[PDB]
DNA sequence: TGCGAAATTCCATGACA
DNA sequence: ATTGTCATGGAATTTCGCA
DNA sequence: TGCGAAATTCCATGACA
DNA sequence: ATTGTCATGGAATTTCGCA
């Protein structure tokens, strides 16, 4: 744009370009005399080029590229040029970090009844215990009750045979697990079908989706660890005994036990509770129907100071799962189809395809 | 007297032998007293050590304050007696040629032994696999005499496996020769 | 405590026992009726073996283990007993984890001068590249200016072919660095003393105490990761473009580049700064001694609600650094010789040994 | 005019062939022509390529606005006029046969030139080791025109390596002796 | 109708790799 | 086509025992 | 002596494995 | 015998251009 700088050099006034100041020619180029000192004002033809050279020194953000230019130019809104570059500098986008929080996690209702929902998960490996590295750990929702089964592999087979031992007391009506190979498989889904369960998946790479039995894993893990103190890693037999161990303590928030969640009733373990002795089976089951719908429920904690929440529309970007050394850390953009809720989004890539994503996997692709 | 509640009472019986099914040849039954629930230990033998395998299992769920069996060898055996000892369970005995229980878990043994001879024709080698489905139907088998199946009384929840169809558990004449036929 | 007991069913009134309750005798044992129903008072003398049978069920804390023995007894002050038993269970307490948070961060001065103080460290395994596999990174301290060598091994022999490479052009004062193999080596504090350099260690298992030169870390990385897009990972022939970029960057915060603190003017790079083109270089010093003085410096953040700060004395426990699969995370408490400053102690362990240690890799023991 | 600055001239020259050490046989020789700051790199030969290898890493650090040399082959050549079109440096020669630098900058070469001589004797074939140790001599040697050192004018501080020791740099009667005995 | 202490509740911290 | 959880031990707050 | 917008400064977020 | 750091891009705040 050497016409618009022209009319500059004779005098008239441009949408921009302050009056107050000396526009003037000098070895070839249209310069200007700011506090700062005399910068030259390329012509708007040549402005990408130069932003671009600035940003690419160091693929800088805003101010680190907005204050290598202005070391040598001058022109109207030099920034909303430097963020238009910022935004379609595809290393930038993909290699950088970002700046903006999830927003603040949903606390799903407690499963109303015991057997509504399983929370499924593995251990291991683990040092290996009479030929077992795994333990496949199920968490009733409702409840908390635990049932562990030593395993040599996280596979479907393994899994179903644990679940047909367990599925011989009661059949759930939802089993959530992760994104695990021995969960996804078309075996397990119907070995489910097969059953009248269905299945339940986390968005993938969210551990905290599949919280109930995650928490559980520390407490196992923590009083296995516990009790081998001194002692070899032979973990095998104590499974039945920390099964039991933590199905039988107390939750110092709620003041019951998984074990008392499920039967209303202690069974012939140490100090086991007495209260209900004078009532009948029927009158203890009427008390244990109303401790179950009385418990304490947390709800969502307050949001950060910068959190983001999805819009659909909007382009984000899905966390590399596994990045190789040197490897940008971020997808492509992609666009948000539909927000399920805060927390959960569908959203389409650039191959085409819908995905099921938390927003902890994702950010939002930065200068719009 | 206290109210009946469940884990004060397991009454435990081998079923067997029985045809080979994944290397098992017995069952042994448990049954809690005041709900009627129905556990079910596939073993290789009516032994001691076959009892204590199969009885960690259970006691890991839940353990009861006495133990009812009949005079068998793997339950009057000391071994039986320090593990029960070792768990504060009571061992309780039937007088010997006496077996005595409650008319509610004499009702549930038969249930038992009437819907596994009903199974086992056709298929007496699958029996292993059939345990789970076995169990369920027990548990979710509605009471006359208490208006609540094994499950409600132990839960206290409906199940989602409601087992609304009734099945003869009688054998057919088909089944009845084929039964006669196995016996050769 | 049967004689304590005795007087207390007769009518007497004894210290810690309400008045207002009836205390009696029923099936051999001294009873109590309470609100929440009748409970066994136990002898003072089986007391402590009830603590540790009912904490010892799955090694619970102080609610946990308080309501399972609530659950069949009563006697005065329990949980002061419950916490005696906590304190004195070494499996809680080296497999616990801590819920007091750290102190407040300390934001040390930024060194005086440049060639104070150097922190080195090694990326790396990064994938081969002619070669290479390691990148040992310089910077100084108060200019933040980097130096990069692309190395085959974190060895003292690498880097003291690379220090001696950069050390042609200034020594420094000190060189901190992490206790890494290649910097706690005798032939590198023979190479420093040789030399006038002093060799300064970060605390064990604390890159935070190398901040200067992990920040750097990752410029490095993220500028090689963008550079490297849709591209073989050649990393070697980009560490010399990778140094001359981040060290002509400037830093928002500062409105200064690495370069213009340690040299006081731009070279010949793109976008140089022209602004004392007409000062003399004592003039252009001058300016640049005055800049270096008032730059900005951060100031220790808010404590959080529940931190902790080390007390000579103190038992403390640190934090085990490599644990094993199904061992605890802490070692067996220590005792805090010295406060070195609010964030860093000299630790006396069972072993009789001192050691310099971060509060972050420390819990203050529990329960006294 | 504008003030004379670090990085607006470079002065580059070849010193050797040097007795081999560490297969090295030449030494690059840079000194910034404002400071008087010096660079030393070994080299192979006085080619292209060991110059832009050389100098290579040292625009890693500094790029000069201009470099001066003579018409030495290595800096005449088109690859070498490509190498400083490519990182924006004027290249500046000299007049065959007529070296010219300035008044510092010469008599910072002759520095060079006798503080090397000085050091091979004894131990000719172990100049490479010593390279970082004659730059910080170099640059922290006080100029009298100046007042201040090429390590002061560079960074605007005092160094940790003050080189108060203003050694003879001239050759003792057993170093000539010695000298002399190598020149055979 | 209020005091000192014990009991209970709160809740930040951290780990489920 | 889904979603964080909860044991832990000092601190804060409430309740208890007595008057 | 004050308005609208541009420029600058602030600062939570996250990564140095 | 030592100790966190700082690029980043929206938001908050200050300054600029003009009257
Ligand atoms: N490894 C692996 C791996 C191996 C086989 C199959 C799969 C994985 C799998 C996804 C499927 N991949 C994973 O990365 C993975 C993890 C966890 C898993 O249970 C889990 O199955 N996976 C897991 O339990 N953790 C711990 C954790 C961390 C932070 C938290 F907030 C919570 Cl709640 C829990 C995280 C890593
Ligand atoms: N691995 C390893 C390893 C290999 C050889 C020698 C040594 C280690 C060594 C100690 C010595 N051991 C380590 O665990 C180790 C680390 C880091 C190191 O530089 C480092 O040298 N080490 C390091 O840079 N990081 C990244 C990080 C994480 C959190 C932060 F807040 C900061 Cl500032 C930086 C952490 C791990
Ligand atoms: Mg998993
Ligand atoms: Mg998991
Ligand atoms: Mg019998
Ligand atoms: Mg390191
Ligand atoms: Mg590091
Ligand atoms: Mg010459
Ligand atoms: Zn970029
Ligand atoms: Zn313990």
């Amino acid at each position: 744009l050497d016409a618009e700088l022209d009319q500059l050099l004779q005098g008239h006034y441009i949408k921009g370009y302050p009056k107050q100041y000396t526009y003037f020619l000098e070895d070839g180029k249209v310069k200007v005399s700011r506090p700062e000192g005399v910068k030259i004002i390329p012509p708007q033809s040549d402005r990408q080029k130069i932003v671009l050279q600035a940003h690419n020194l160091a693929h800088t953000g805003r101010e680190a590229t907005l204050l290598k230019i202005a070391n040598l130019y001058w022109w109207p809104n030099m920034r909303k040029d430097v963020v238009k570059q910022l935004g379609r500098c595809q290393q930038c986008l993909i290699t950088n970090a970002s700046n903006k929080a999830s927003g603040p996690i949903l606390r799903p209702d407690r499963p109303q009844k015991p057997f509504d929902k399983f929370f499924i998960d593995y251990i291991g490996p683990l040092p290996p215990s009479q030929g077992y590295l795994y333990v496949l750990v199920v968490v009733d929702g409702m409840t908390g009750f635990t049932w562990l089964y030593p395993t040599k592999a996280p596979s479907t087979s393994a899994t179903v045979k644990s679940l047909n031992v367990l599925t011989s007391i009661a059949i759930p009506k939802v089993i959530h697990s992760d994104q695990g190979a021995a969960f996804t498989s078309s075996t397990f889904a119907e070995w489910a079908k097969e059953r009248g369960i269905h299945l339940e998946f986390s968005t993938p790479y969210h551990p905290q989706s599949s919280g109930k039995v995650e928490r559980k894993n520390s407490d196992i893990k923590r009083l296995l660890t516990k009790l081998l103190v001194g002692r070899p890693t032979k973990w095998y037999d104590l499974l039945p005994v920390v099964q039991l161990a933590l199905n039988n303590t107390y939750s110092p928030v709620l003041k019951y036990t998984p074990h008392q969640l499920l039967f209303g009733i202690d069974s012939n373990t140490p100090f086991a509770n007495q209260d209900t002795l004078d009532l009948t089976r029927e009158e203890e089951l009427s008390l244990l129907q109303e401790i179950r719908t009385s418990l304490y429920h947390p709800s969502t904690p307050p949001a950060s100071s910068r959190s983001w929440s999805p819009v659909v529309g909007q382009l984000v970007q899905e966390r590399v799962a596994r990045p190789a050394s040197l490897r940008p850390r971020w997808h492509k953009p992609s666009t948000v189809l539909k927000v399920l809720n805060p927390r959960t989004v569908v959203i389409l890539d650039h191959l085409g395809n819908n995905r099921t994503v938390s927003i902890d996997n994702l950010k939002p692709t930065s200068h719009q | 007297d206290r109210p009946q509640k469940p884990f004060d009472k397991f009454f435990i019986d081998y079923i067997g032998p029985l045809p080979p099914s994944q290397g098992y040849l017995y069952v042994l039954v448990v049954v809690d007293g005041m709900t009627g629930f129905t556990w079910l230990y596939p073993t290789k033998a009516p032994s001691t050590s076959a009892t204590v395998k199969s009885l960690n299992v259970l006691t890991s769920i839940a353990i009861p304050k006495v133990i009812h069996s009949d005079q068998g060898a793997a339950f009057t055996s000391s071994t039986f007696a320090e593990w029960a000892k070792e768990r504060g369970i009571h061992l309780e005995f039937s007088t010997p040629y006496h077996p005595q229980s409650s008319g509610k878990v004499e009702r549930k043994n038969s249930d038992i032994k009437r819907l596994l001879t009903k199974l086992l024709v056709g298929r007496p080698t699958k029996w292993y696999d059939l345990l789970p489905v076995v169990q369920l139907a027990l548990n979710n088998t509605y009471s006359p005499v208490l208006k609540y199946t094994p499950h409600q009384l132990l839960f206290g929840i409906d199940s989602n496996t409601p087992f609304a169809n009734q099945d003869t558990l009688d054998l057919t004449r088909e089944e009845e020769l084929s039964l006669l036929q196995e016996i050769r």
